[PDB]
């Protein structure tokens, strides 16, 4: 694809979510979800192959009838309110409707199975798009129509999100796998705070995309798709293997690493509303995330696995291309602790 | 009333049931047609007659691509009719047969669904007794996209030359 | 006296049509030197009365391998949309006066598309399906072209109202104001209706009979009542559209006559190319419409939105 | 609320089941998914001529040029399916596993 | 200028559909900003009486509000009667 | 009331000539009769198997320029507004883009059907 | 000759004008021998239920004026 | 929430024009002109109140201002606007253009009777 094209589809999907973010109509909100989607699709699908092709045919029909049961709900909305402003919705089987539609976007559970099939489909840089941009939009939808969600859905979809995530990461060997189902428990977490304080569900959002691109930048640099792949990577930039075995950590809501403060600020809000049993059970659950978290650290950092003999030509030869930002990311993922009272000024 | 949008609305869900069963892709073009010109009817009767036009037109402009893309990648040796298939056939009698229970319940009582409270009366009576003169209504408000709905027209244009750059792009392989 | 007046414009019409497929073989016959039938009748006026007797007493067949729901279904289909696309056409009054008077012809036309789609796959043979696709292709260009070049014309004229045609060109000609999208619109309108040198869905040379290779008898005579009915239909629409004829409302005769006099040119000027001229290629023919006339009709439509703006000549809405 | 609209609400529910069931074409799914969005634009402009929200009609055009997107879209999925399995079955969409 | 000329020269014996094509887009967008009947067309479509003229209470201080149609004070048509 | 009545009138019209065609003249239909016809012989396959679409890239172009001339139909009625500055701005840059979309296809080579 | 032709397009222009006149004749007999009334908009149909009701024999052909005043 | 008043079928009467609609067309700007003062009044009562109720008295002097209009017309000038009103009614559109004769005809009658 030449280049020209790629940037102005980038563009466009960034378009999209920014006409999505700045709509207050609920048709403009729909047409950039479209032109989000329109111009995914490509992307995904640059590097030619049935996998890829797969992997795009089962976002884009799991993407159309999300788009379609929004519609669906904005008309009908639209019916009982005759209102296009995107406020609270005046219909319950309407803010249904639009949950279920939003949730099979994000691919909250039992809507999840479409986001580690097309992880796996996609390349790196194409499953960093996705989970950051594609987790970005909905979730300002959702806070911007927060008042009106029904609590019991959104904790439900939310639990099961944890729950399978969870479990999921746990089987799985792949390393697109493995962050899809992680993606997967983030969102759980998220939306399920978000019925009380969309300020913590934006925080964790801001922790969870800097965790990613951490995560997905050192693989990149690793050129490991597998758990295997990882494991010679000790070999040739034991640096990178530290610090991925850092930020693995703080991914899983160890102190006093940055992923600790998500979770932390999400359970003392929901305490606050008198809720002990789900901020429990949430905590309890995420164990298994750090379980695969920590299977996957042993393999590639805290151990030293076998290598190859053209490892050696690996090390004549230099890392050529730079990710700008990637130390950034590294610092930002594992050591803003102390800096959490920021979280006023992003309220 | 005559009950002319109500028979409409009753073939209109007719053909969806049809080309929701799926037989194959010939038989679920035929009924989206029949669909389409039915909705075209319906929305004349409540007076868009640009709309109605429109969306019949459209829909004969798309379902002509899907028959020349399903003689070319969806098509089999014998393929399948609402009668060859009993899963189809099923499905199809099915939604018939939910479609009369929801005509019949109404016409009978007014019926609340689960979902919606749908009353039994009139369509002549929801309408509106006031009138317009010397223009119509939905071909102004139709035109009104160019001198408002600026933005609107801006993100369509660029939705389709995007679109246009999408299928160049999704086709070319290798 | 409804009904009555539907009689009045269906069975002048299928007349019409017979007719007409005589006076296409005499038209041919002097053109290539011969005389055309002239034995039958008086001049040949019995042979149509012949050859419709002799096709709706012989003996159709449905193919073994035929769809036969679908296979009876698309002359119908054509025969009727071929009927109907006459209600709308002022001849000055028309039958039905509909507000949009044109988007009923682009949908009804579009409609008839899927009559020859439907019999070729239906007759479950190999020619009729190349027949089908060729009308794929075809009416993809043509649908395209056709709506451009009526959406500028129609821009010329202020609303989609036949009537209103005709009172824009009480003074001049349509033909006079934008010959070039007159021109590319006849032969838009030769793409449509399948005629020469774009027969290429019942190519007789290259395909044997096309999409009704398998057509026997009445339904066949279905589908040539259609395709003729459809040729002087556009052909009116044409003289409608670009050569106005003035209208007296209390002598309406000669809006009539002037009206059926430019619509048999028009007729006779398709006949007459189908004799002068080869048949393309819908490759050619695709590449003819989207990479040359689409280009131009852009900018044809380009410059008949901006010149009434430019020249405060607005046509009046109503 | 009249009947009309519950036709049109059942109608949109029956397209939606249809496409949640498939049988074994990738395209009657896509055919599917066009009676959705023809089902949605037939309510809006019910809802919309009804109320006479006069600047509300331009909405169902945007929505039908959104959805003849999605159809090129998909139609451009199906052919790269199509050339790489020989049919367009969703059965072979099963490289993926979750 | 020679080079411009050699391309017109070559596109116009290669493809004169494109470079007529090209020549009437150009002509319909140039055109309308520079031609002073615009204005005359804004006009007119402005002086179309669609709906109905509400009248307006008079307050006493309203001198260039007329009290009848036919009174000198209004909108006048006289530019359009004559164009 | 008119149009259905008219709708009828054809579709009744067309419905009896077919039955007058199919049961009028004499049948008489055996197996080679109504056999499919391949000029004289028979098929070598079926006309069921696929059928190769070389344009198939120009029906999804046709498909998005359909939607074009759908936003431009309604340019009659738009030039009545008294924005028509707006409104001449806004048609030609539809117009405009539609052309770039054609000149991108073309210059990419989307309207050359496949080899 | 070529003149030959001429009862053939002859007798296919008089099928032509059969329709055009025969639907102005019904128009003018079914009107009260005048034209057909074109209600392209609700004013227009407004004014021909008017019609109907002031004339008081439900037809809105049948017009009435100053000598229905007085 | 409260009965919706209605006035009575008896003040509801009132002595309608019988006239056609190819009648009222053809004196419609001498109409205008001559009868602006009562109906510019019902309007503004309309626009203001904003309830049919409310206006009924201007609408009653609406007639009868229209009845005196057409009774002076019909006292004056019968036969011109007679022709006047006949070449109107016959178009299906009641086009003035096709009436010029009869309209010059008619506005030297008024012009000079009245
Ligand atoms: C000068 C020297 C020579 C040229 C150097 C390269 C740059 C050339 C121009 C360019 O942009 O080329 C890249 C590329 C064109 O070249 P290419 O050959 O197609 O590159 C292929 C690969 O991208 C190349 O693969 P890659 O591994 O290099 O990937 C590049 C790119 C791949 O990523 C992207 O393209 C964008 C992904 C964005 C995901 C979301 C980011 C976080 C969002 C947070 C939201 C709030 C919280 O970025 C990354 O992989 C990580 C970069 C940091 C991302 C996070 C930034 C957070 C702030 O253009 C773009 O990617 C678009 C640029 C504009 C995007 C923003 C528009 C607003
Ligand atoms: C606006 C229209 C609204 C219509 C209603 C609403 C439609 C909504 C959309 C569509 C939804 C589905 C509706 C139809 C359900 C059909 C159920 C069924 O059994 O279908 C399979 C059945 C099998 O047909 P096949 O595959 O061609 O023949 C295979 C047999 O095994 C071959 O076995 P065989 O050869 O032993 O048996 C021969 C027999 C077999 O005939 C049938 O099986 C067809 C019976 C149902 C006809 C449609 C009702 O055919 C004949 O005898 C031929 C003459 C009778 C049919 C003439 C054409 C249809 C007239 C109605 O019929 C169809 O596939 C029907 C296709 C067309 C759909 C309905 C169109 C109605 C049009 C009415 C107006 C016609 C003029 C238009 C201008
Ligand atoms: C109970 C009847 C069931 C019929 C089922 C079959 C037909 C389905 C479509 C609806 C009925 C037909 C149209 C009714 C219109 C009613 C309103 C009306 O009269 O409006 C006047 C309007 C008048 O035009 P106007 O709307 O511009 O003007 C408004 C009115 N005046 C003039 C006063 C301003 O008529 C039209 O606009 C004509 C539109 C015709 C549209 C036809 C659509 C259907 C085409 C066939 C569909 C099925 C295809 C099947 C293919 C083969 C399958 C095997
Ligand atoms: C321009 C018009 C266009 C549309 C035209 C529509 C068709 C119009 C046809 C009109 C004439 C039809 C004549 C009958 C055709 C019979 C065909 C056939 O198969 O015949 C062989 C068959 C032969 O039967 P058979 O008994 O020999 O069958 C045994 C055959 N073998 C041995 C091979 C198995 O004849 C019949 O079946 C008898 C038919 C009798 C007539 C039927 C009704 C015809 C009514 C016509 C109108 C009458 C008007 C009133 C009288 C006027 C008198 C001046
Ligand atoms: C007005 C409505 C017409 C509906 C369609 C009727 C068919 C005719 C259509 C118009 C064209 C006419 C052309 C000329 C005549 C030829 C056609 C014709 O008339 O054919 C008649 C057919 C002709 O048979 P055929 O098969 O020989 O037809 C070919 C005819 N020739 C030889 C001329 C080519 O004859 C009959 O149907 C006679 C028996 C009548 C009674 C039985 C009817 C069928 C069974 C129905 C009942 C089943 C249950 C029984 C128990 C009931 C009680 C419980
Ligand atoms: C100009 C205005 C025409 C408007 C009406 C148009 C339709 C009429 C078409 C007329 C065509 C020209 C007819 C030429 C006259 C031929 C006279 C005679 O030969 O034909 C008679 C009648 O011809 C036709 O029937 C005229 C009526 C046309 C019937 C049309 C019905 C189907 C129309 C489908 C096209 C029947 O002959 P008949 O005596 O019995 O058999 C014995 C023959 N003999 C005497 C020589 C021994
Ligand atoms: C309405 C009644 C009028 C009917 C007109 C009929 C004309 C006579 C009948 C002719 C027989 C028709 C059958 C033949 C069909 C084929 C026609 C045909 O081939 O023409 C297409 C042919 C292209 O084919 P090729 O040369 O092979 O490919 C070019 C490769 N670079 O040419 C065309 O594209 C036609 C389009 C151009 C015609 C319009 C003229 C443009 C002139 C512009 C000047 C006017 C500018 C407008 C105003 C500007 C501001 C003042
Ligand atoms: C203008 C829309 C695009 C806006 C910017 C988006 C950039 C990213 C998206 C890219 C999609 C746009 C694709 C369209 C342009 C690309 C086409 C292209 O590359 O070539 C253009 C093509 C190349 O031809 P050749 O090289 O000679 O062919 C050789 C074959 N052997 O030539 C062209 O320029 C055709 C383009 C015609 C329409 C262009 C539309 C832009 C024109 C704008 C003019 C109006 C401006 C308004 C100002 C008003 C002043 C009062
Ligand atoms: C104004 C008064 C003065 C009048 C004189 C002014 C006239 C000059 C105006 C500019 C002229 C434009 C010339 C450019 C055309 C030449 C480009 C060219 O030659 O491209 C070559 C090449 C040849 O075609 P092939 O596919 O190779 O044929 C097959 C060969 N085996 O053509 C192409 O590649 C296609 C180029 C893109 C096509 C663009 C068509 C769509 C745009 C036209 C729509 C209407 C214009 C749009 C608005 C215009 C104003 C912005
Ligand atoms: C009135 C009812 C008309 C229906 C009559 C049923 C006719 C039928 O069963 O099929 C006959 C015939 C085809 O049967 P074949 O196998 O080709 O040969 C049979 C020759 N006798 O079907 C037809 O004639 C089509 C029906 C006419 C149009 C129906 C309405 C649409």
């Amino acid at each position: 694809m030449n280049p020209i094209i790629y940037t102005t589809l980038i563009m466009t999907v960034m378009s999209g979510t920014m006409l999505v973010m700045i709509s207050s109509h609920w048709l403009l909100i729909w047409i950039g979800f479209e032109m989000n989607l329109l111009a995914m699709i490509p992307v995904l699908m640059k590097n030619f192959n049935p996998r890829a092709t797969e992997a795009a045919t089962k976002y884009f029909l799991t993407q159309a009838t999300a788009s379609m049961m929004l519609m669906m709900a904005i008309i009908i909305n639209l019916l009982y309110s005759g209102q296009w402003t995107i406020t609270k919705m005046f219909n319950p089987v309407a803010m249904t409707m639009m949950t279920m539609a939003l949730a099979m976007k994000l691919g909250l559970s039992p809507f999840h199975f479409w986001v580690p099939e097309v992880t796996q489909g996609i390349s790196l840089q194409a499953g960093l798009l996705l989970l950051t941009w594609q987790k970005l939009a909905p979730l300002s939808v959702l806070c911007q129509i927060s008042q009106s969600i029904n609590p019991n859905l959104m904790l439900t979809m939310a639990m099961l999100s944890i729950l399978i995530g969870g479990w999921g990461g746990l089987n799985q060997t792949q390393l697109r796998k493995i962050m899809a189902y992680s993606s997967i428990a983030h969102m759980g977490w998220m939306t399920a705070v978000l019925p009380y304080n969309t300020t913590m569900t934006i925080l964790n959002l801001l922790i969870y995309i800097t965790m990613t691109l951490a995560m997905f930048m050192l693989l990149i640099h690793s050129s490991a798709t597998t758990t295997l792949s990882l494991s010679h990577t000790w070999n040739k930039m034991p640096v990178i293997t530290s610090l991925m075995m850092v930020t693995l950590l703080s991914m899983g809501g160890l102190p006093p690493l940055s992923g600790f403060m998500p979770k932390w600020m999400i359970i003392q809000e929901m305490t606050k509303n008198e809720s002990i049993i789900m901020p429990t059970l949430m905590a309890m659950t995420a164990l298994l995330n750090l379980y695969f978290y920590m299977r996957l650290a042993y393999s590639s950092s805290l151990t030293m696995f076998p290598s190859t003999n053209n490892m050696k030509m690996k090390w004549q030869f230099e890392h050529t291309k730079q990710m700008k930002l990637l130390p950034t990311m590294i610092v930002l993922s594992t050591l803003v602790l102390p800096m959490t009272p920021a979280l006023s000024s992003l309220n | 009333t005559m009950y002319i949008a109500f028979i409409l609305s009753t073939i209109f869900v007719i053909g969806f049931v049809g080309f929701s069963s799926k037989p194959s892709p010939i038989y679920g073009g035929l009924g989206l047609i029949v669909s389409g010109g039915v909705g075209c009817g319906i929305v004349l009767n409540f007076g868009g007659s640009f709309l109605g036009l429109m969306v019949f037109l459209i829909y004969l402009g798309g379902m002509l691509v899907v028959f020349g893309y399903t003689t070319a990648m969806a098509t089999e040796m014998y393929p399948e009719v609402w009668v060859s298939n009993k899963t189809v056939f099923g499905a199809f009698v099915s939604g018939l047969m939910m479609e009369f229970c929801m005509v019949y319940y109404a016409l009978k009582e007014e019926e609340v669904e689960i979902i919606f409270k749908f009353n039994g009366l009139g369509d002549w009576v929801i309408y509106d007794t006031g009138d317009s003169g010397f223009f119509s209504e939905e071909a102004m408000g139709i035109a009104a996209l160019y001198s408002y709905g600026t933005w609107l027209v801006i993100v369509t244009g660029w939705s389709l030359l995007i679109g246009v750059v999408v299928i160049m792009e999704i086709t070319r392989g290798n | 006296m409804f009904m009555i007046n539907i009689l009045s414009l269906i069975i002048p019409i299928l007349l019409a049509v017979a007719f007409l497929t005589l006076v296409e073989r005499k038209v041919l016959g002097y053109m290539q030197l011969r005389k055309g039938p002239n034995v039958v009748g008086p001049y040949g006026l019995l042979q149509p009365i012949a050859d419709a007797l002799k096709l709706f007493t012989k003996e159709p067949l449905r193919p073994a391998t035929s769809s036969i729901s679908m296979f009876i279904i698309a002359p119908i289909l054509a025969l009727s949309l071929a009927l109907t696309m006459w209600v709308p056409l002022p001849m000055p009054y028309p039958l039905i006066n509909m507000n949009l008077g044109v988007l009923f012809m682009l949908a009804m036309s579009s409609l008839a598309v899927y009559s020859i789609l439907w019999s070729g796959w239906a007759s479950n043979s190999k020619y009729a399906l190349i027949g089908a696709l060729r009308a794929v292709a075809q009416t993809i260009s043509y649908e395209v072209t056709l709506a451009i070049i009526l959406l500028s014309v129609l821009l010329m004229n202020g609303s989609y109202t036949l009537s209103t045609l005709i009172t824009t060109q009480e003074h001049i000609w349509m033909i006079f104001t934008s010959w070039p999208l007159a021109m590319m619109w006849f032969i838009s309108t030769l793409a449509e209706t399948n005629r020469a040198p774009f027969d290429l869905t019942e190519g007789e040379s290259e395909l044997v009979s096309g999409f009704n290779v398998e057509y026997a008898a009445g339904p066949f005579a279905m589908f040539f009542m259609a395709e003729y009915a459809n040729i002087i239909m556009m052909n009116a629409f044409t003289a409608i559209l670009f050569l106005g004829a003035s209208h007296d409302p209390h002598t309406p005769e000669l809006y009539t006559i002037n009206f059926v006099l430019k619509t048999l040119a028009l007729t006779i000027t398709f006949l007459w190319i189908r004799a002068s001229y080869p048949r393309f290629r819908y490759d050619q023919l695709m590449h003819l419409l989207w990479k040359s006339f689409l280009p131009l009709t852009l900018a044809l439509c380009m410059w008949h939105i901006s010149l009434p703006i430019m020249t405060a000549s607005i046509p009046p809405q109503s | 609320m009249p009947l009309v609209y519950m036709n049109i609400i059942m109608a949109f529910a029956i397209a939606l089941a249809g496409l949640l069931m498939y049988r074994s074409h990738l395209m009657s799914s896509l055919l599917c998914l066009e009676g959705m969005m023809l089902s949605l634009f037939i309510m809006s402009t019910l809802i919309i001529l009804n109320t006479h929200f006069t600047l509300a009609n331009m909405m169902p055009i945007i929505l039908l040029v959104f959805a003849a997107c999605e159809a090129a879209l998909g139609l451009s999925l199906l052919v790269m399916v199509s050339n790489t399995y020989g049919t367009d079955y969703v059965q072979n969409l099963n490289l993926l596993q979750c | 200028a020679g080079r411009i000329a050699s391309f017109l020269k070559n596109a116009w014996a290669k493809e004169p559909v494109l470079v007529a094509s090209f020549a009437i887009g150009g002509l319909a967008i140039i055109l309308p900003s520079l031609s002073p009947y615009t204005n005359y067309a804004i006009r007119i479509n402005r002086a179309t009486p669609y709906n109905y003229p509400v009248p307006l209470r008079d307050d006493g201080n309203m001198p260039d509000v007329p009290s009848h149609p036919q009174d000198p004070q209004g909108p006048s048509l006289e530019w359009l009667k004559n164009l | 009331m008119n149009i259905m009545l008219t709708l009828l009138t054809n579709v009744t019209l067309a419905s009896l000539l077919v039955l007058i065609a199919f049961w009028l003249p004499q049948l008489n239909a055996y197996s080679e009769k109504t056999s499919p016809y391949e000029c004289g012989f028979d098929p070598m396959g079926s006309a069921r198997l696929p059928f190769s679409m070389k344009f198939f890239l120009v029906a999804i172009t046709f498909l998005l320029f359909d939607l074009e001339i759908a936003l431009l139909l309604p340019l009659p009625w738009a030039s009545q507004t008294n924005n028509l500055k707006t409104m001449l701005t806004m048609a030609l840059f539809l117009l405009i883009l539609l052309a770039a979309s054609l000149a991108y296809e073309w210059t990419q080579k989307g309207l050359e059907w496949a080899e | 000759m070529w003149f030959e032709i001429l009862p053939g397009i002859a007798v296919m222009a008089a099928c032509l004008f059969i329709p055009g006149m025969a639907t102005a004749h019904i128009h003018k007999f079914t009107n009260g021998g005048k034209e057909k009334r074109v209600a392209h908009f609700s004013y227009q149909w407004n004014l021909m239920e008017r019609d109907r009701c002031i004339s008081g024999v439900n037809r809105y052909h049948v017009t009435k004026g100053l000598e229905n005043i007085d | 929430p409260g009965i919706v008043e209605l006035p009575t079928l008896e003040d509801l009467k009132v002595q309608e024009v019988k006239v056609s609609s190819s009648v009222l067309k053809a004196a419609a700007h001498h109409y205008g002109a001559q009868c602006d003062k009562p109906n510019k009044e019902f309007m503004l009562c309309r626009w203001e109140e904003k309830d049919p109720r409310r206006c009924l008295e201007e609408g009653k002097l609406v007639n009868q201002c229209a009845l005196d209009f057409f009774r002076q017309i019909k006292r004056h000038c019968a036969e011109p606007f007679t022709e006047y009103w006949t070449c109107i009614d016959y178009s299906g559109l009641q086009l003035f253009r096709h009436c010029r004769k009869q309209q010059a005809k008619f506005d030297e009658c008024v012009l000079d009777k009245l």
